[PDB]
Order: structure tokens, then sequence, then C-alpha cells
């Protein structure tokens, strides 16, 4: 049977190359485990447990809405509000301050001056990632303070002058190897 | 390279997801060389009623257990990498036609190569982390048949937003309408 | 030379720098003064984003000037 021999040969070749690259994988270090350990140490220091959030890039708005619902009172919170409603509120806040959003829409990493109205429409009507300036504007509009804890970086606080309770979330860059991901943090 | 992850046919979007594949390969050494041996045959775009299109990634059949080991993780990175998208992995299986009376015999057709068998297989492969607990077929008075699939209530959080995507891709691939239910 | 940088959170950072200092040097100074990594900050002056590998005062950046520091934080 030449076919069973061919099958065994290709299986042995796949296993050998898998072990050969597994040696290089074991040689390389993992920033994900170190970032997870540092985030666990920071969460143990802050005594608040991290809550998982959904992928596809709507994690920022969903985590902000979940942290605001955990922080604010149930009477002040509205059931009609959603992640798309939060993106629309961020777009309306960007339209409220067009001059500040215009310098925020221009990005050195993107190397082009994007329009503020186009960026607001892309944030409201598409699943692209919301900017830090748009998230800060939405937090200032909803008057809930936003606390961002990053592993290996100092803790950041935005919109702390708002009357509503502070919202805690963590953005981890190495936890997802593709890029940064935001997860809401609830007090335990 | 991006050409190695692609099996036969190169177009632009499969080259993009091959670049995403090798970017996930070089990063995350805990899953490195678990995703290295596998290649995928083709990519298909499915339009859904929700407006977020679906990546039907057709892969070789014998390599399917390797995707089954790491499928949750690579699907999570694939939803993150592409906005307004839902990714699904299917195995491109061969359907052999039913031999008629006039036709010459071409060996014996195996029962895994029939149309209903591969349709049930791709229906299972749509919902991977869940397990199907039952099926039903509604025979309506108009003559239409709508197949209802019952899913086990455990770990449905992975796929609960993607059910209408499953309905759209199954309606495109097989021409049959299905409705998912979760018995509780 | 003393310059001021306005952040997205609202804090104004006073940086003591030179008129022949690189943008990467200004990012390293911001990292040493606030802990923000240089790969996450973007500098802007007079509505134009500051490019790396360029010195100060080439875009009329003088003493007691106001620049903008924007954190990316693209987490989704």
């Amino acid at each position: 049977n030449r076919q069973k021999e061919r099958l065994a040969k290709r299986d042995a070749a796949i296993a050998k190359m898998k072990e050969e690259a597994a040696l290089e994988a074991s040689k390389q270090p993992d920033l994900k485990k170190m970032e997870q350990e540092s985030i666990d140490q920071l969460c143990e220091l802050k005594k608040l447990k991290q809550f998982d959030i959904q992928p596809d890039g709507h994690s920022l708005f969903a985590s902000i809405l979940d942290q605001l619902k955990l922080r604010h009172d149930p009477k002040k919170l509205d059931q009609d509000m959603d992640v798309m409603k939060l993106r629309w509120l961020s777009c309306n806040y960007v339209q409220e301050h067009r001059d500040d959003f215009i310098p925020y829409l221009f990005d050195e990493e993107t190397m082009k001056m994007k329009d503020i109205d186009e960026y607001t429409k892309e944030m409201e009507h598409t699943a692209q990632w919301g900017g830090e300036i748009e998230i800060l504007a939405l937090s200032h509009v909803f008057d809930c303070p936003i606390s961002i804890l990053m592993s290996g970086r100092p803790i950041q606080v935005y919109n702390e002058c708002g009357k509503n309770p502070e919202l805690k979330l963590v953005y981890y860059k190495h936890s997802y190897a593709l890029g940064e991901h935001y997860n809401s943090l609830h007090d335990s | 390279p991006q050409a190695k992850i692609l099996s036969q046919a190169p177009t632009e979007l499969e080259l993009q997801v091959a670049q995403a594949f090798v970017e996930l390969e070089n990063s995350s050494p805990e899953l490195k060389a678990e995703l290295r041996p596998l290649q995928f045959k083709s990519i298909r775009e499915i339009d859904v009623a929700g407006g977020k299109k679906a990546l039907a990634i057709f892969v070789p059949v014998p390599s399917l257990a390797g995707f089954h080991k790491v499928q949750t993780k690579l699907t999570r990175e694939l939803e993150k990498k592409f906005q307004d998208r839902h990714v699904i992995f299917l195995a491109e299986r061969r359907i052999l036609p039913k031999p008629s009376r006039t036709s010459r015999q071409v060996q014996k057709r195996p029962r895994s190569r029939t149309l209903t068998a591969v349709h049930d297989k791709i229906l299972e492969d749509l919902v991977f982390p869940t397990e199907i607990v039952g099926k039903r077929v509604r025979y309506l008075v108009g003559g239409n048949k709508i197949q209802k699939v019952l899913l086990d209530s455990k770990d449905v959080q992975q796929i609960d937003y993607k059910l209408e995507s499953f309905q759209a891709v199954y309606n495109k691939l097989t021409g049959k309408q299905i409705v998912f239910e979760i018995p509780s | 030379m003393q310059i001021f940088v306005k952040t997205l959170t609202g804090k104004t950072i006073t940086l003591e720098v030179e008129p022949s200092d690189t943008i990467e040097n200004v990012k390293a100074k911001i990292q040493d003064k606030e802990g923000i990594p240089p790969d996450q900050q973007r500098l802007i002056f007079a509505g134009k984003q500051l490019e790396d590998g360029r010195t100060l005062s080439d875009y009329n950046i003088q003493k007691e000037s106001t620049l903008h520091l924007v954190l990316r934080l693209r987490g989704g």
C-alpha cells in the first residue's frame, strides 16, 4: 500500500516540522503571560476584578457602557442606551467641539489629517475602534470618570470632574497578540 | 510567507488573512507551531441581513482537528483583526453524484461523500464549540421545509451573536433554511 | 527653553527642553516625566502632527509654546 505509506510520511513530516518550530516557540519568550501576570498584580493591588468583554473591536464602547452601568445608579442609567448609542453620543460630543476633534482626528500614525465629521461618522456608523479622545469626550459628556490601568504604565484618569461615579477599565496590549484590547473592571 | 498558508488559489483577501495568519504565527509563542502546519484552501464572502459579512474559510478535511484544537483562539483574533466580520471555518468536502441506471460504474460511492452526509457535516462545522442535541424538519403547508437545529446550552456565548450569519451561510451553501433553538 | 504640553486627560506638563532636541528626545522626556510610552504618544504643534527624526523650532516652536500630546489607546 503506497497510499498508507504516503499518509504516514506526510504525518511524520508535519509532526517533525511542528516539533522543530515548537523548539523555536519555546526559545521565544511570551509577553502575553508577563502582561497577564502584571495585570493580575495590578488588579490585586486595586482589589477590583476584571470582567471579560466581547471581541470584534466594539470592546471599548461595550466596556465603557458596562463600567458606567456598574458605576452609575439604576435611576440615572437608561435601558435604551447601547454601544451604538454610546458611539452616537461620542459623535455628538465630537460635533460639539469640532476644533478640538479636528486636531484629534489628525493622526501622526495614520500620517493624514482625517476629517472630524468623517471620523465621527466612522465611529458612530461602523465597528472601527474608538479613539482615546472620543472616549474621553464621551466620558466627559456622561460625566463618569474613566480610570485606565495599563500593565507597565502609570494609571490614567480622565473626566474626573464629572459628578457620576468613576468607571474602571483596563486596556492590555500584549494580552491579545493582534493588538490592544479593553476589558471592564468591577469592584470585588 | 503569505503564499505558504494559501493552498492553491491566490486572491487579495486570502493573502490578507494569510498575512494575519503569519502575524499570529510569529507572535504568541504559546500557540506558535500549533497553527504552523495548517493551510487553508479558499475564502468565501457571505452577505448577511445584519450587514456584517462572513468569512467562510474552506480548509482541507484531514487537517480539521488541528483547527479544532485552537479554533476559539484564532477565531477571536480573526474577529478582532477584521471589523464588521464573522469568521467561520469549514472543510471543503467532495460530493459525488448519485449513479443512475444508464451511467457507467465508477467504483462504490462512500457514504461520507453523499450530499446529505456532507450537508450534515457542514451544519455541524458551522457550530463548532457547541454540540447539536437534536434536529427537526418543519414541513409547512406551502411545501417549504425549514430545518430546526437544537444546540446544547453550554458555552453558547461564543456563537450567540452569529446565528443569523449561520442561517445566511447555510442558505447560500445548501439552499435550505434553518432556524437555531436553544433548549433550556 | 520651557514648553507646555496639553494632554487628553487635561494635565499640562511643563517640559524643559532645547531648540535642537529631537521629537524622539521629547518623547523620551515625556516618558521620564509622566510614564507614557513613546510608542503610544503623538505630538502636535499648530494643528500639525510632529514627525520623528526632526528637531525643535523647525515649525516655529519657541519658548513658552503650547503643544498637544495625544495618546492612541486603540483598544477594541
